[PDB]
This record gives C-alpha cells, structure tokens and sequence, in this order.
RNA sequence: AAUACAGAGAUCAGCAGUUCCCCUGCAUAAGGAUGAACCGUGUU
RNA sequence: AUCCUUAUGCACGGGAAAUACGCAUAUCAGUGAGGAUUCGUCCGAGAUUGUGUUUUUGCUGGUU
C-alpha cells in the first residue's frame, strides 16, 4: 500500500495538488500574500481560480515555507534679511492703514443705484470683446505673457525660452527678439515703477533681471539668480519694489533682493512641487500654492505658516491675489477656482466658482478698480470673465484653435491678451 | 497503477468502418450504427454539458460581485448639463434607470414642469462617459413627443429644447448618497436643494 | 522607487501608467504600435503617431531626451511612465523598452481607448 | 587434445499524445454600440 | 438587458506536419536581432554556441 501510495507523492501534479487545497479562498486573502511574498498580485487575464494556482506554483518552485511562516524647527540665522523684515513691516503697516481706511471710504456713499448700474455695463462691455488680430512668436507653445505698468507692451515667453517684446496695441511685428540661455520659460514680471525691467524664470533654475532699454532692443542681464535645482514655475515682484520671490520645484520659495541679488529667505513646507506664488497688494503675505494641492499662507515677516487652505483634489497652478487684499483665488488641476476671504475665518471661507474644464492655468484679476472682474484661462481653449460679488460665470470668449497657457489683462480693463499653444498671440479687442 | 479505467477508442462515422473492436462490427451491423451515433452524440452532450455547468457557476459567483461594497475610490469625476425642457417621459425614464444601472451618484432638478433645469452625475470617469454619451449623442431633446395628461394625449413640439454640458471635473467628496431626481417651484429651494449639498454654485442663469 | 529623474517630465502617476500601459497592450496585439527609440524616432518623421511613452528611469536617461523637443514642433503629447522594466512587458518583449509610439488608424477598435488617454496626458503637459 | 551431444539458430490493424491552423461554443479580462410612458429629504 | 471587438483559458467538430520539436548555473539582443532597397530610404525580433529525440512517444486488439 506504500509504494502505490509515494509514487503517486512523489509526482510533481500530484505534489501541487496538495498544496492547493491548503491556501485560502479569496481575492483578497490570496492577494495579500502574493504582495507580501512580492510576486505581482494580478497577471493579465485570470479568474480567481487561475490565480490561487499561481501562488501554489510559486510556493512549490521556491520550496518556501506556507502562508503560516510567510507570514518642527524654529532656524536661526541670517540678521541681514532679519534688517529687511522690519521694513517690510513699515511699509507693510502704512500700507494696509491706508488701504482699510480707503476701502472704509468707500462705504459711506453706498447710492446702490449708481454701482448696481456699473455692473450692469461691466458685463455688456465683457459681452462684447473679440478679436483683433492673431500674431506670432515661435515654434514651441507660449509660456507666459506679460504686459507693463503703462500697458503698451507685451513679453512673450515660448518654452523655447525665448522672449519677444510686442506693441500693445498693434502687436506689428514686435520691437526686439532675443534667444535667452534658458530654453522653457515658466513666468514673465514686470518690476511696478520704471518699466525698466523685466524678470524671467524658466526651466534651467536662473532667474534674469532684464534692463529693458528704452526704444532699444538692446535687453541687457542686469543679473542672474543662484540657489534653484530645478524649474522654476512663477516669479513675482513684491508689491512694495525692493523684492523678488521665486517659488520653483523642490519644495523651496525663495525669497530675493532686487539690488543685491541675495537669498532673502529659503523657505520649505510643502511636500511635492510649488507651482506658484503671489504677492497680496499690501505686501504683507504670499500664498504658495501647490502640487499637493495645499494652499499654503505665509506671514513673511514672522516667518510664520499662517493658514492653510484645502480645497483642491488636483495641483494648485495659479494663485491670483485680489486687489483689495483681504481675498485670493487660486486655480487648478481639477477645473475649479476658489476664493478665500481671510477676513471671515470661522464661516465664510471658500466660494467655489466652478469654472472651466480642463484644468485652469492662470487667473488674473482686474488690476485697477480694487479688483471686480476675474479672468481665466484653462485647456479648454475658452477664456471666462467672472464678478467678483456673486462670482457668477457673465460671459465667455472663443478665438483660440488650441489650448492656453497664459493670459494676462490691460489695466485699464481696455484690452485682453492671451497666449497659446497654437503659438499667437491673441489680442481681445 | 490502476485508479482509472483504460481508455477504449474513440469511434466516428468516419473511424467506424475499420474499428474492429470486438463489439458487433460486421455481425450487427444497425447495432453498431446506433453505438458509434450514440457514441458520437455523448461525447458532444459533455461539451455541451461542461458549457452550461461553467454559465450557471459564474451566475452565482456574481453575486458576492453584487455583495462587494464599492469601496470608496479617492477622487470623483463629475459632470453637470443644463437644459430648456424635461417634460419628454421617456427621457425622464431613460435618466432614471441609467442612474440606477451604471452605479451614478449625483442628483437632477428643474423649475415646475416646463421649466428649464439641471442634471448633476458623479463615479468612476467610465461611468460618466457613457452617461455622456447618451444626454448628448443617443438621446434627442429637440425631438417631438405626444404626452399623456389626466384626460388624455396631446402633442408636444420640443424642438426649441436644447443641452448642452457645462463642466466636468473633480471634487474632494460627493456628498450625494442616491440619485435623487425632483421638481421644485422657485429658482431658490432649488438652490436650498442643492443647498443640501453644499452645491449652490454649480447651477448657472 | 528611487529619485525620479528630474528631466522626467511629465512623470505619469500610479493611476495613469495602469491605464497607459493597458493601452500599449491592447494597441500591441493589433499591431498599430511601435517599440524602442528608433521606431518611435521614425514615426514622428512621417507623421503618424498619437503619443510617445518613454521610461523614466532609462539608464543614462539622455540618450531619450530628444524625443520631447521632436514632439514639441510636430505638436505630439508624451509621458514618462515609471520603469522600463515595465514597458518592456506591455510591447510584448522579454527584454527592456524605453520607448514607444502608438501610432494612427482611424477605423481601429481602439480609438476610444487612446483619445482617452491622450487627453489625460495632455493635462500633464501644463 | 581426444570424445559425448545438440549441429544453426513471429505478422496484419485501431485509438489517443506532442506541433501549428481554421469552425463553433462557454468563461475571464478589458473595450465598445443600441433599445426599454414616468418624477425616493361618539356605531365594530 | 441584448449585440459587437480584441487578447487568454478549458472544449466538441474539421484539417496539415514530425527534418521536426524542444532543453542550457550559456553568449549577446528595441540602449536595435536579422533582413529588403527603385539608392532617396524601407521593414523590426531574434541570431549565435552546446546539446536530446526525430522511417518515431505512450496504449490496446486480432491472428501463430
Ligand atoms: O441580468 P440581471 O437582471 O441579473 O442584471 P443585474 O440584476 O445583475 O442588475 C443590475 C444590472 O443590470 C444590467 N442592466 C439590466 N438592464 C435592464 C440594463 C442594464 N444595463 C443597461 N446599460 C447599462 C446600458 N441597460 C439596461 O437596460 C446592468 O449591468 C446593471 O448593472
């Protein structure tokens, strides 16, 4: 009775059928194993059946054993930036006292008929705005455009990483082209005051401080900025003037000086990439948004992480400061603009525009006016105009064949230009 | 070692003349037609057989698929539509059941009857393309219909009826439980409905 | 993993690469792939591709690192999927793979598969 | 070496099994297409 | 719910081939095997090297 019995053992089927019926029956039960035994959990087609065997043909060939045995800081240093947090605050403070005090002005006249009128022919006026011509710049989609304090011209940015300066206007052709070192530019900013210079941040992590001469197409490097590994997406100038914030990729905005091209402040807290960062009209905070979809406030003269905002399932790709100052609004991968006013704090918070589909890249704000329109442009080829009050969508635009970049708008509100990827550049009416 | 029977030959209309297998070849010769032709047939009736048994099992085996519980996935793609007219039956029928078919959350309102409305959908984005595809390309809003009332039928012409989708997109949660279609009067409780749900905005004028 | 390539970009997530690579499969089996550099190189030049895939971690990964400014001018999305071991398997070969273009036929029975994913990839791209 | 011997030494036939290939079923995976008149926050 | 497509698995029925089918504590190989060209370019996965069986593998039945 042995020798029939240990032939039969001795054979390999035989020997894995044995081992089969001792593994437990489930998706799940059966899974967990292979995962913890490292083998890939699912194969290409199998039913549950075909799966459990492969374990047992895997637990077989090793000669493994059963299921049984298998199973915060606060950093000195740096006095010198310390000298710069007391100006902000002088400049900081005074500025806000006279902004509230501005605002408060405001309130008195109230005569609802008047502003409720205003509204109304802002958004006939918004109703209205086309084409006027299309234009060119390179073979690579446009990055970022930006317009100066005076509005009569434009920079345009192609992931070429290299920057064309256009007449408001006419946009015919152009003034000067130069092929900067950079080759994918992420964010183009004009410095408030002179119209002198420009700055650029792009893929290579340099920033450029660009003189901008006169009539001239002679753009000169003022300087260049050190310290960044990787990319860098946005690149602002503090409200005040003095100071240049740079915000890139690895989990780092920066705070620079304009004159001496310094790190002002390294500062870190968010855990994937930062994909931008704006400055709030008073100059006292910057919010960073993000790629892990937190948007993060930062009091800049404490150094301190104020308050964070959770709204977004996707990555934060612009984040767009109000005029006024006491709101923000950001965008971002998941087709939805927030806006946070900071005032309310126990129960306001965040009105949810639903806007766009397909992402959303840059929201900007009507400069003049305090702030009441909102503009936007995501990859859905449309561009959106929004109030500020109810957020209601008023109206939208369509003149791009392809996808949009970036958008920037004319500070009187006379004029909308908007970049693309089918490479013009579009100038609204 | 002798736990199986030895295998006896397989026989056809073809094979049959020349197997001389001891069993009443040429001797009867009906006999051994109605063998090897009864032969052939159960051989095929186990094809047959092992067909059907296999249908039936997966059938019971669908159903702990119908026990298994969803578990939540972390993102939620949506859409949203908007629309003159629901007052079509078939077309408020077809939305009710794809709802229930393809496992859509989400909700639908409108203003009293031939008041325009909205449509509000959430799952898996496989989900909501199909159901996409069907407010849109399949189904016809501009067609006309003849509806019942409480004395009888009339006409009805749709055709200035229209859809069009707004957006689509993703949200940290869907707070609707069901899909949950309703009237209301007023452009307000309309929004208290969504109001609910936290989702005033997502209705446009 | 090990540090991504900071060159990678767009880096597709776990998400998408289930969905990606399930495409390449499924485009493989009706041969309207393409697979390694070369033939991917090849099929921008005459215009018939819809997207490149390449490996992430493709060592030294220079030696990919034309593909981007190719597809920039022939306006052709493209993402990097986390290991090449990986892709190998989905172009139906034993060995690694660090590159491959799906390519165009408009009768195909795929074509929703790839719209699809073509529209998630574009996404990345910012 | 002499001798004793014993002294020149199977064929006809069937079925399955490996290998590709087509037809037809069921399953498992992914994918699609189209149809289903109704709308869950004081007498026992 | 029907219907349709591709892949993989078990399977009835029909064919073709075994100078064919494999194997290796072994060399390379889409980071390009091996070919075609109208000379402009075009296809894109196996090639070496040692080895096992190959007028046959297992299994029954008749007749002497
Ligand atoms: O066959 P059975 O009735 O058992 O199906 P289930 O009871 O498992 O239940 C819900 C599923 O039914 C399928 N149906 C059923 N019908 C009538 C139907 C389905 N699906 C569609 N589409 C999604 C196009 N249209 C229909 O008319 C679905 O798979 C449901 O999940």
């Amino acid at each position: 009775n042995e020798s029939t019995a240990d032939i039969l053992k001795q054979l390999p089927h035989e020997r894995l059928q044995a081992v089969l019926e001792k593994i437990p029956e489930e998706d799940l039960e059966v899974r967990r194993l292979l995962s913890i035994l490292k083998k890939p959990e699912v194969v290409e087609n199998e039913d549950v059946q075909q799966r459990r065997i492969r374990l047992a043909e895997i637990l077989m060939v090793d000669e493994i054993d059963l299921e049984n045995i298998n199973n915060d800081f606060f950093t000195p240093a740096t006095s010198e930036l310390i000298f710069a947090r007391r100006f902000l605050i002088n400049y900081s403070l005074e500025r806000s006292r006279k902004r509230l005090q501005k605002e408060m002005e405001r309130h008195q006249k109230f005569n609802t008929r008047q502003e409720l009128l205003s509204r109304r022919t802002e958004l006939q006026r918004m109703a209205n705005l086309e084409l006027a011509g299309s234009q060119l710049v390179s073979t690579k989609p446009i990055s970022a455009v930006s317009l100066s304090t005076d509005d009569m011209v434009v920079a345009t940015g192609s992931w070429a990483g290299d920057l064309q300066v256009l007449n408001s206007q006419t946009l015919q052709p152009l003034t000067q082209k130069l092929d900067s070192h950079v080759g994918k530019i992420g964010a183009i900013d004009w410095h408030p005051d002179s119209n002198n210079q420009m700055i650029s941040c792009a893929e290579d992590g340099l920033i450029k401080n660009f003189q901008y001469s006169n009539e001239e197409g002679g753009l000169r490097l003022l300087g260049d900025l050190v310290g960044h590994e990787r990319r860098i997406s946005d690149v602002k100038y503090h409200p005040s003037g003095k100071f240049i914030g740079s915000a890139s990729h690895d989990m780092t905005w920066r705070l620079w000086d304009a004159s001496t091209h310094q790190e002002l402040l390294l500062q870190e807290g968010h855990d994937k990439g930062v994909f931008s960062l704006s400055f709030q009209c008073d100059g006292s905070l910057v919010c960073s948004g993000g790629m892990d979809s937190l948007s993060m406030l930062w009091d800049i003269r404490s150094g301190s992480k104020v308050m964070t905002l959770a709204g977004h399932s996707k990555p934060i790709y612009t984040v767009a400061w109000s005029p006024n100052g006491y709101q923000v609004a950001t965008g971002g991968g998941d087709g939805i603009i927030n806006v946070w006013d900071i005032r309310k704090r126990d129960e306001g918070q965040l009105n949810q525009i639903l806007a766009h589909r397909n992402i959303v890249t840059q929201v900007r704000f009507s400069k003049e006016d305090g702030g009441k329109k909102l503009v936007s442009c995501g990859y859905d080829n449309l561009i959106n105009v929004y109030s500020s009050d109810t957020w209601l969508k008023m109206g939208s635009l369509a003149g791009h064949t392809d996808k949009i970049i970036s958008l920037d708008i004319s500070n009187n509100s006379h004029f909308l230009v908007s970049g693309g990827w089918d490479r013009s550049i579009k100038l609204w009416n | 070692l002798g736990l199986l029977p030895k295998p006896e030959p397989k026989v056809k209309l073809s094979n049959m003349m020349s197997v001389f297998e001891n069993d009443q070849n040429i001797t009867d010769p009906t006999a051994w037609e109605k063998v090897v032709k009864d032969q052939v047939d159960l051989r095929k009736r186990k094809h047959l057989e092992e067909n059907e048994r296999r249908h039936e099992d997966a059938i019971k085996r669908r159903k702990e698929a119908v026990n298994m519980n969803v578990e939540k996935p972390t993102v939620y793609h949506c859409k949203v539509f908007q629309f003159k007219n629901l007052q079509n039956p078939k077309i408020r029928f077809k939305l009710k059941m794809n709802s229930k078919e393809l496992s859509l959350k989400g909700l639908c309102l409108r203003i009293r009857d031939d008041g325009p409305g909205i449509i509000i959908v959430v799952g898996n984005e496989k989900s909501c393309k199909f159901y996409e595809n069907l407010v849109m390309k399949r189904i016809k809003w501009n067609e006309d219909f003849e509806l019942h009332t409480n004395t009888g039928d009339i006409k009805m012409d749709m055709h200035n009826n229209s859809i069009s989708k707004t957006w689509e997109g993703y949200l940290q949660d869907c707070k609707f439980k069901g899909w949950f279609m309703k009237v209301c009067n007023d452009q307000d409780s309309l929004l208290r409905t969504l109001g609910q749900f936290d989702s005033e905005h997502f209705y446009s004028p | 993993m090990s540090a991504p390539n900071p060159k990678a970009f767009p880096l597709a997530d776990a998400a998408l690469t289930q969905q990606i690579l399930d495409v390449v499969q499924q485009a493989a089996n009706l041969r309207q792939l393409k697979k390694g550099a070369n033939e991917a190189t090849k099929t921008l030049n005459r215009g018939i591709s819809e997207f490149i895939i390449m490996a992430a971690d493709c060592e030294p990964i220079e030696i990919l690192l034309h593909l981007p400014l190719l597809c920039e001018d022939k306006n052709v999305p493209y993402v990097f999927v986390p290991s090449r071991v990986a892709l190998g398997r989905a172009c139906g070969v034993s060995r690694p793979v660090i590159a491959a273009s799906i390519t165009t036929n408009d009768a195909s029975a795929i074509k929703t598969q790839i719209y699809a994913v073509k529209d998630k990839i574009e996404t990345l791209l910012i």
